[PDB]
């Protein structure tokens, strides 16, 4: 059981760069390794086998390299289909194991979040439900803390967070925060606050309401 | 021209079995090896074994022995993997894929995968909850509304904005598991002057249920 | 683990008697003809599968996996078929020996051309394997392609197994004291006659008692002599009588030395029959999963692989039992 480590989860390029992806293998596999990639459809292609060798009906911009533990793939200019998750694995001793996986973001300008809160619909409140919401529009990086503050205490649990993928036309990405509580605990506080810390500024980015002016 | 075509998806009661195929064109089916790889919701990959078309023989990983089932039928040309005693762990996505003759240990070509969802959960409609701006919520130029789809099941909601007309503004997330049922949101932004004076409706459709739910924004 | 031991004894068991079948034939000089050669060129073929094929055989039938490099394999596999191919040659090399000792009873050149054109056609035959040509998966280890599977098929036992059937029909072809004793006193009436008549009359009874033992040429030259006395040749005709007594002798001794060679005949075509009947199941699911797209079990592929391993060990018990020789050195070497 040879463990494969990709030191990078996610990874943002720009355009036309050169990148750089990384694959350790836990011991010396002697340069018996393959890199795959697999494209946001979920389809998965073969691209590089021993180390170097190119497959058949992949572009040049590929190239592979490393010895013992350490191992690389290297795209020269980074084109948009280029944008993908790349895997790689070794076949040194079976069982074939892979690498946990290094996904391409396009690097773009930092944008700050458009920030929305919505209360809870009367209709789920009629079920005893009440979610709160909070919509993180638009931003770049994807690096974004999200706090919940009910009456200015903090809140852990009963909070769900859900992002977009990087968006097709201004690859910026978005998130949903949702507050669920019971009706019971909903109609025994008053503020309910959606804060959220984004590099593009140094003051938390608030959206708050207040229970008692609804209507 | 290869082609490897998977079966559909597969919703399975826990501790039962399933049974998924692998339909190959394009080449002599008995020559090359048919690997299956499992990849998790974590997206992480394993090569859970192979199966020699030919003389039938196998080879699997120990991880996996006992819990896959490598078979094949040379008349249809078709591998299967069997899946026995489904538990959560073993919900993913399934690929079929060919052993690379010129590269040992490599798979060249792989199939568009299979879901495999392991849940005790009935077929539900979903609740839709209208999101408008808040009570006393100061607007600017643009205004976001969003409509909540919670506890339904299984998977596939389609949530459209006015029939389709709304597509430019429009987010949708990721569904996720909450209460052993799954919850997602959608949100559409529109110019404020547009609101309420031109309607902003959110259509939430089920297949599974064979359900839709239009629900049409409205202020406060 | 289990099958593990059984075939253990089973390596074991062949590799005894095969030995013994060798070290037989090797001090016995009753045993040392050039039929006997070619059955102990057998019997070291039949020793080196048991001995350098066999174990790598037992550990894929224990473990599942070959987890070795992939030119072990290679190289093993190789040994396999060349020492298979080899078997089948040889024993179609003993039925040519057997047709032209049955045939042709009138040296050892032609032994040793035999036993090397064996070998040298059963390593041609084999050479792909070693060049990397098979191609095997990791942690497997068979003979990866259907192609090579077809070629081995034709050319390392459909040809040889034809040609061997052949040769042993025409064997089976190949199937009277008072007719000799007529042809020898109506010789010597040819003899002391001294006249036409009676040379003609003596003629006539040989063809009639040859005809028993023919099929002719002895009919024909008996039909040239039965000419000459018509016109009343009598010196000519006798000269006719002497070489047919030369034909006739000729008769005897190459019917003597077919008996003789009957019952050896008779046990190689048994020892062919056991041959055939242990490897005829692995072929014809061969055949199946080829032409058929048949979904076969493993299970068969090993137990007829292994029914036909058996065969490595029968041999001995078939010299044993249908040689008197070959028990009387087998018995004498005990002790
Ligand atoms: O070539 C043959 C016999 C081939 C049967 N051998 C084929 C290869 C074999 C063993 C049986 C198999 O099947 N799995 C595994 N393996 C193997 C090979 C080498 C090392 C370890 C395992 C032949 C037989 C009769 C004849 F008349 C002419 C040729």
């Amino acid at each position: 059981d040879i463990v494969m480590t990709q030191t990078t989860s996610s990874l943002s390029a720009s355009l036309g760069d050169r990148v750089t992806i990384s694959c350790r293998a836990s011991q010396d596999i002697s340069n018996y390794l393959n890199w795959y990639q697999q494209k946001p459809d979920g389809t998965v292609k073969l691209l590089l086998y021993y180390t170097s060798r190119l497959h058949s009906g992949v572009p040049s911009r590929f190239s592979g390299s490393g010895s013992g533990t350490d191992y690389s793939l290297t795209i020269s200019n980074l084109e948009p289909e280029d944008i993908a998750t790349y895997y790689c694995q070794q076949y040194s001793k079976l069982p074939r194991t892979f690498g946990g996986g290094t996904k391409l973001e396009i690097k773009r300008a930092d944008a700050a979040p458009t920030v929305s809160i919505f209360p809870p619909s009367s209709e789920q409140l009629t079920s005893g439900g009440a979610s709160v919401v909070c919509f993180l529009n638009n931003f770049y990086p994807k690096d974004i803390n999200v706090k919940w503050k009910i009456d200015g205490s903090e809140r852990q649990n009963g909070v769900l967070n859900s992002w977009t993928d990087q968006d097709s036309k201004d690859s910026t990405y978005s998130m949903s925060s949702t507050l669920t509580l019971t009706k019971d605990e909903y109609e025994r506080h008053n503020s309910y606050t959606c804060e959220a810390t984004h590099k593009t500024s140094t003051s938390p980015i608030v959206k708050s309401f207040n229970r008692n002016e609804c209507n | 021209e290869v082609q490897l075509q998977q079966s559909g998806a597969e919703l399975v009661k826990p501790g039962a079995s399933v049974k998924i195929s692998c339909k190959a064109s394009g080449y002599s089916f008995t020559g090359y090896n048919m690997n299956w790889v499992k990849q998790s919701r974590g997206k992480s990959l394993e090569w859970i074994g192979y199966i020699n078309p030919f003389y039938g023989t196998t080879n699997y990983n120990q991880r996996f022995k006992g819990k896959a089932t490598l078979t094949v039928d040379k008349s249809s040309s078709t591998a299967y993997i069997q899946l026995n005693s489904l538990t959560s762990e073993d919900s993913a996505v399934y690929y079929c894929a060919r052993r690379y003759l010129t590269g040992t240990g490599a798979m060249d070509y792989w199939g568009q995968g299979t879901s495999v969802t392991v849940s005790s959960a009935k077929t539900t409609p979903p609740s839709v909850y209208p999101l408008a701006p808040g009570c006393g919520d100061t607007t600017g130029s643009s205004v976001t509304l969003g409509c909540l789809v919670k506890g339904y099941f299984p998977e596939s909601v389609t949530v459209t904005w006015n029939s389709g007309s709304l597509s430019s503004s429009v987010h949708t997330f990721p569904a996720l598991l909450q209460s052993g049922l799954y919850t997602m949101s959608s949100s559409v932004t529109v110019p404020s002057s547009t609101w309420p004076s031109q309607t902003v409706t959110c259509s939430v459709a089920h297949p599974a249920s064979s359900t839709t739910v239009d629900k049409k924004l409205e202020p406060s | 683990n289990y099958y593990a031991t059984l075939l253990t004894l089973l390596i074991a068991v062949i590799v005894f008697g095969n030995v013994l079948v060798c070290m037989a034939v090797s001090r016995e000089k009753a045993l040392q003809t050039t039929t006997n050669y070619l059955i102990v060129s057998l019997a070291v073929a039949d020793l080196l599968v048991a001995t350098l094929v066999m174990p790598w055989v037992v550990y894929l039938e224990v473990v599942g996996e070959w987890k070795f490099s992939r030119i072990h394999c290679d190289i093993f596999v190789t040994l396999d078929v060349m020492m298979c191919t080899a078997k089948i040659w040889n024993l179609c090399a003993i039925s040519i020996d057997r047709y032209t000792a049955v045939a042709m009873p009138m040296s050892k050149r032609r032994v040793t051309v035999m036993i090397s054109i064996v070998w040298v056609l059963s390593f041609t035959i084999s050479c792909p394997l070693l060049f990397g040509l098979n191609n095997a998966d990791q942690n497997e280890c068979i003979i990866a392609n259907p192609a090579f599977v077809v070629y081995s098929s034709i050319v390392s036992f459909y040809v040889p197994f034809i040609v061997t059937l052949l040769v042993y029909i025409k064997i089976y072809i190949v199937l009277l004291e008072d007719n000799w004793e007529t042809l020898n006193d109506n010789l010597k009436v040819i003899e002391k006659a001294d006249n036409a008549a009676q040379v003609k009359d003596a003629l006539t009874k040989m063809r009639a008692a040859a005809l028993d033992a023919g099929s002719d040429i002895l009919v024909g030259q008996i039909d040239d002599a039965l000419k000459l006395a018509n016109e009343g040749k009598v010196k000519e005709a006798q000269a006719a009588a002497e070489q047919l007594k030369t034909t006739i002798n000729a008769y005897i001794q190459k019917y003597g030395s077919q008996q003789k060679e009957k019952k050896a005949t008779q046990m190689l075509a048994i020892v062919l029959g056991v041959f055939i009947i242990c490897w005829l199941p692995f072929f014809i699911t061969h055949i199946l999963n080829i032409h058929c797209d048949c979904n076969i079990p493993p299970v068969l592929y090993s137990a007829f692989t292994w029914l036909g391993y058996v065969n490595s060990a029968v041999n001995p018990i078939i010299y044993t039992t249908f040689n008197i020789e070959f028990r009387k050195a087998f018995l004498k070497i005990l002790h």
